[PDB]
């Protein structure tokens, strides 16, 4: 019955000023917290600190009070979170939480929401590079990579789907220079190496560019 | 301050099946305690609080007890769904989260399929040379993989990524990045990985020169 | 062997229970509320060996007093005049004295207002403080009252002047109050100086925070009292014996005018100002400050046994917990406090006095509510108050490495009652029972 | 404004003056209604008044 939409979020420039927000709905304005918690990508979670709504109070974890900040309108029910100079570190999701509590004493979480992701890095719209895995040299494992580009997401594909069998796909993953990257892999016989050919194709939408890569060339 | 250790990292079971979760803290917390569903692009929600009692609208098969310095997660009978992570939580001194534990499917050990591919020539050139190995089809999920070059454990400028469980035949797959510079690449000479599973009786290494 | 029932009547024994309670007020009241019910001659028994616990964060009668205090206000606001047609677009810029920055609402604003016959219209001006005024987008000359875009706003009643009269209450036939005097108590606990009485001595409804003022005095020495269920507590209680007094003052002089609304009602406003312009103020004895938070200090570090201990200003939120509030005459005021609390310890009467400087705003809220934003009609003349506090309302961070931390707060006005009645657990007594015995009828 | 205005006639694109955030000023809006919650005035077609 209760619930915690979010709003904004979206990609951001490095070292740039972000927002953030959450809108509540009709359970009651002032009688419960409001905590901000995130969670970096194959990571355990933190807590930033909590916003009481009736009167306004923050109080920050130890290790951001320069650069974090709250404040709120009970008017419209509405919380609002800035966050200054982004670090590469803190790409990650954020959610909104209600925290019971009695007049003396605080308990626990019972209610997450929406959940908002943010990514920073400085490059623009920007196409990937293809390079293929070939084959060592009675069964061997072939693949392709994808290298530097952005945003999100990216289309892959084997032999214009003629040879989809057996195809694994790691997911993508940011790098330190701010481009996404992946790899994907299919196995056959030995003896099928010389007697055919393997074709990577691969389709980026924000820049629409297209890539058809052979793979045999060098089965060394 | 507070630290919780959640262990193991992960757990094998089937549908019908009971599994024991575990939690483990730094100093004792008294009861305060909490467990936690959690589930892919999800929202997650409210299992059980004071480590004992449970809240509205929770399924009845969920059930644990606190062990003073020890917290206690049990499913009474595994469903299909109930397939996911989990994470233990404490609220005695300051906020703080585990890591958290993930469900398995129940299967036999078999060990993985090892590769290794130099560098592309026309990757080569950008002088970002990268070089990649691969696991794949192996199980259970727990294991490690290295990175030598010239005999030099290598670690920092390397990468590590794993696949969902392929439910077919239950095995995972794992790829590892490794990044080096055109000087650094032209200042070693072979380059090798390495590989720890418990279907291996040796570390199985695959190495190649340069070229 | 052979016993028989035999039921006693009336004995005494209790159980726990929550019930309404009784009002009374006093002899010479304000003159529903301002007479009546009576005042009687309160008395305290004290008894032998009696075994009883204590919960100060779960009695009852904390809530009861919070609908008492909203309903009274309730009843006195409600006739009074609502401010509705004086919301309107103003137009200033009043620099028309050396004195214009410090307030910015000057004589000579300008703002239509219906005459006394309803199809006229009519120009005034009077005084403002700019924190009660917020400028509209564009014209940096238009202005809006700050919760006209979301309320409706009422006016105190000239005449009514409501001060805090003391209260207390008085349990109904059957319901038996009882008292506990031990003076190391926690606030939580059992008590081996068990007492009953007719009813509770007086309480006052005082409204301030980051310290509470006019208050009772402690009995023995300083006391600290938390709940207990978790270290990271909402909101801890200092509890004071020996009284710092404290004086604040309004220097300026403040001169009442007056505009009429028809069909029978009347708004008041500030007009002229007299005399040299300066910032209210206040002072306090550096010396027994200094004592008394070396006194809390030595005592703060039971439950912390070997940290260091530094405190530091509040932060964030409305003024209403920044700085500390309170109110004496019939006006309201703020006072910035980082210089009262900027101090730090570790582990092994006039001199040096301190001065704070404050501000004062007309419109305010109800600490909790929206919707409800009250206005004070201003004072002509000077103030001045004479007043005394004791206690103070603390609130942790998160600690740190060798270090903890304590900074004022204390919003929610539940507290504040919380800190008159740790006292009172209300009960109910059960006259009937049974035991064996061997009588007889004897027909 | 749309293929069709018979089956309800109060369409987006009625139009009537209200009071605005402040009392001395007055502001245009509009919004939709079904004729059922509608009459017209007498004479000039184009006014009307709820029920």
């Amino acid at each position: 019955q209760v619930r915690l939409a979010q709003y904004g979020g979206g990609v951001k420039r490095l070292g740039a000023t972000m927002t953030l927000s959450c809108v509540a709905s009709g359970y009651t304005f002032n009688d419960y917290y409001i905590h901000w918690v995130r969670q970096a990508p194959g990571q355990g979670f933190e807590l930033l600190g909590y916003i009481d709504p009736a009167n306004g109070r923050p109080d920050y974890a130890g290790a951001l009070r320069e650069r974090l900040s709250f404040y709120r309108d009970k008017s419209m029910e509405t919380l609002y979170m800035d966050l200054r100079s982004l670090r590469y570190d803190d790409t990650a999701m954020y959610y909104c939480v209600r925290n019971v509590g009695t007049a003396g004493s605080l308990l626990h979480y019972d209610h997450w929401g929406s959940g908002s992701p943010v990514i920073v890095s400085s490059a623009s719209t920007k196409g990937p590079s293809v390079f293929p895995l070939a084959p060592s040299s009675g069964t061997a494992a072939l693949g392709c990579l994808v290298k530097d580009y952005f945003p999100e997401p990216v289309t892959v594909s084997w032999n214009s789907g003629a040879l989809t069998s057996g195809v694994h796909t790691f997911p993508a993953v940011l790098q330190s220079s701010g481009l996404y990257s992946l790899s994907s892999v299919v196995t056959v016989p030995s003896s099928s190496l010389g007697t055919q050919t393997y074709i990577c194709n691969v389709n980026h939408k924000p820049s629409n560019t297209k890539v058809d890569k052979r793979v045999e060339p060098k089965s060394c | 301050e507070i630290v919780l250790t959640q262990s193991p990292a992960t757990l094998s079971a089937s549908p019908g099946e009971r599994v024991t979760l575990t939690c483990r803290a730094s100093r004792s917390v008294r009861n305060n305690v909490a467990w936690y569903q959690h589930k892919g692009g999800q929202s997650p929600r409210l299992l059980i609080y004071d480590a004992s009692t449970r809240a509205a609208g929770v399924p009845a098969r969920f059930s644990g007890s606190a062990s003073g310095t020890e917290f206690t997660l049990a499913i009474s009978n595994l469903e299909s769904e109930d397939f996911t992570v989990y994470f233990c939580l404490q609220y005695n001194n300051w906020w703080t989260f585990g890591q958290g534990t993930r469900v398995d499917i129940k299967r036999t050990v078999a060990a993985p399929s090892v590769f290794i591919f130099p560098p592309s020539d026309e990757q080569l050139k950008s002088g970002t040379a990268s070089v990649v190995c691969l696991l794949n089809n192996f199980y259970p999920r727990e294991a490690k993989v290295q990175w030598k070059v010239d005999n030099a454990l290598q670690s920092g400028n390397s990468q590590e990524s794993v696949t969902e469980q392929d439910s077919k035949d239950s095995t995972y797959s794992l790829s590892s990045t490794l990044t080096l510079s055109k000087a650094d690449y032209e200042k070693h000479k072979v380059y090798a990985c390495e590989v720890t599973h418990q279907g291996l009786s040796s570390p199985v290494t695959k190495s190649f020169n340069r070229g | 062997e052979n016993l028989w029932v035999t039921v006693y009547y009336g004995v005494p024994v209790w159980k726990e229970a929550k019930t309404t309670l009784f009002c009374a007020s006093d002899a010479k009241a304000y003159e529903t509320h301002a007479c009546v019910p009576t005042d009687p001659n309160p008395q305290e028994m004290v008894l032998k060996n009696v075994t009883e616990n204590f919960n100060m964060w779960k009695n009852d009668m904390v809530d009861q007093m919070h609908e008492d205090v909203i309903s009274l206000w309730d009843q006195s606001l409600k006739p009074c005049v609502k401010l509705t047609p004086l919301c309107v677009t103003l137009n200033c810029t009043n620099a028309t004295a050396s004195n214009s920055s410090i307030i910015e609402g000057m004589k000579n604003c300008s703002f239509n207002i219906t005459t006394e016959l309803r199809d006229k219209r009519e120009k005034k001006n009077a005084l403002f403080y700019k924190l009660d005024i917020v400028q509209l987008d564009g014209n940096s000359s238009q202005y809006r009252l700050i919760n006209c875009n979301t309320s409706v706003i009422t006016q105190a009643c000239p005449k009514v002047s409501f001060d805090p009269i003391p209260i207390h209450y008085c349990a109904p036939a059957g319901y038996a109050i009882l008292k506990c005097n031990n003076k190391t108590f926690t606030g939580t606990g059992p008590c081996n100086n068990v007492s009953t009485v007719q009813c509770t001595h007086g309480i006052k409804p005082v409204v301030s925070t980051q310290l509470l003022l006019n208050g009772s005095l402690a009995e023995g020495e300083i006391i600290i009292r938390s709940e207990n269920i978790t270290k990271n507590v909402k909101t801890i209680i200092v509890h004071l014996n020996e009284s710092v007094k404290i004086e604040c003052t309004r220097p300026n002089n403040k001169t009442r005018t007056s505009i009429r609304i028809g069909p029978g009602q009347w708004f008041y406003a500030t007009g002229q100002v007299i005399g040299d312009i300066r910032e209210a103020y206040c002072n306090i004895n550096e010396s027994k400050w200094n004592e008394t938070l070396q006194r809390v200090s030595k005592k703060l570090k039971e439950y912390f046994p070997h940290k260091n201990i530094t405190f530091q200003p509040s932060s964030g939120g409305d003024l209403e917990i920044t700085t500390h509030s309170f109110n004496c005459g019939g006006e309201f005021f703020y006072c910035n406090t980082s210089s009262l609390f900027n101090r730090t310890y570790m582990a092994n009467n006039s001199t040096r006095t301190i001065t704070i400087h404050c501000r004062i705003k007309q419109i305010i809220n109800m600490w909790q509510e929206v919707g409800r934003a009250m206005y004070a009609p201003p004072i002509a003349g000077n103030i001045t108050c004479i007043s005394n506090i004791t206690g103070l309302l603390l609130t942790r961070d998160y600690g740190k490495n060798n270090t903890e931390t304590f900074r004022p707060g204390g919003g929610n006005m539940k507290d504040n009652w919380r800190s008159e009645l740790y006292k009172y657990k209300v009960v109910k007594i059960e006259p009937l029972g049974v035991a064996p015995t061997r009588c007889k009828r004897r027909v």
